[PDB]
């Protein structure tokens, strides 16, 4: 039971000759999926479907041929599921998490863009052995620490750990000092990078100070973003 | 041991 973004219109009919695409990525038992839904708003039929992914920043690629065996009918809307892995090729994309994508059919080829939510790149063995979290924490130079402000979040010490848990942010420790709880937490990217976090929760204060330490800190701004999304949703 | 350092090290970053 992870966090999944609603379907977003990746490629609207008006652009792909009647082919319309709704999308969302999912992580389930550390296996990535592009959840689509195809709709032929056109008046031809659609056979010969393939999807191709551009190089991206986490080697993200489709792992099968697109799963679609019938022609798609004037008006038929159907769910696809595209399994993905990350053993694919790599190019620093900007935004770091952008997916440029070619979908094809008998009619033509439509290029469109969608953002991978990073959360679905959190592996399952991302919980740092406790020695390992501390040593690492002091290791990575504070120069290297970013801090974010989880604007208006109010959910408990206990509710925080558990959401992040489904989305594979694992709480290492929860300490309280002058009244403020401080969740010590770790996650890890499919490509191997650790993120370490200290979430700090106040008595009263509507915000939630998030601090990330990370070997490559360009990632951090995104972890923020989707810790955010989780905690809001 | 481990317990301690986390309090150690929390307290400090408060």
């Amino acid at each position: 039971g992870g966090y999944v973004a609603p379907k977003a219109v990746w490629l609207p009919a008006v652009k792909a000759k009647g082919l319309e695409i709704s999308g969302t990525f999912t992580h389930r038992q550390g296996h990535i999926y592009m959840e689509m839904n195809f709709t032929n708003k056109a008046l031809q039929h659609m056979t010969d479907f393939a999807i191709q992914f551009n190089k991206n920043s986490f080697g993200v690629i489709p792992s099968t041929p697109l799963a679609i065996h019938t022609p798609l009918m004037p008006n038929q809307s159907i769910d696809v599921s595209l399994p993905l892995n990350t053993l694919g090729p790599v190019m620093k994309m900007e935004p770091l998490n952008n997916l440029q994508v070619a979908v094809k059919n008998n009619i033509d080829v439509f290029y469109f863009s969608c953002l991978i939510p990073l959360n679905v790149l959190f592996v399952e063995d991302g919980k740092m052995e406790r020695q390992v979290f501390l040593a690492t924490w002091k290791d990575i130079p504070n120069e290297n620490e970013l801090q974010f402000q989880i604007k208006e979040c109010h959910l408990n010490a206990d509710t925080v750990s558990s959401k992040l848990q489904n989305n594979n942010v694992y709480t290492i420790a929860k300490r309280n000092v002058e009244g403020q709880d401080m969740l010590y937490q770790s996650l890890k990217l499919t490509n191997g990078i650790w993120i370490l976090a200290e979430l700090r929760i106040q008595p009263g204060n509507p915000n939630y100070t998030l601090s990330l330490k990370c070997r490559a800190p360009e990632v951090s701004q995104y972890i923020y973003q989707v810790y955010d999304s989780i905690l809001k949703n | 041991d481990d317990d301690i350092v986390f309090e150690d090290f929390a307290r400090q970053r408060l």
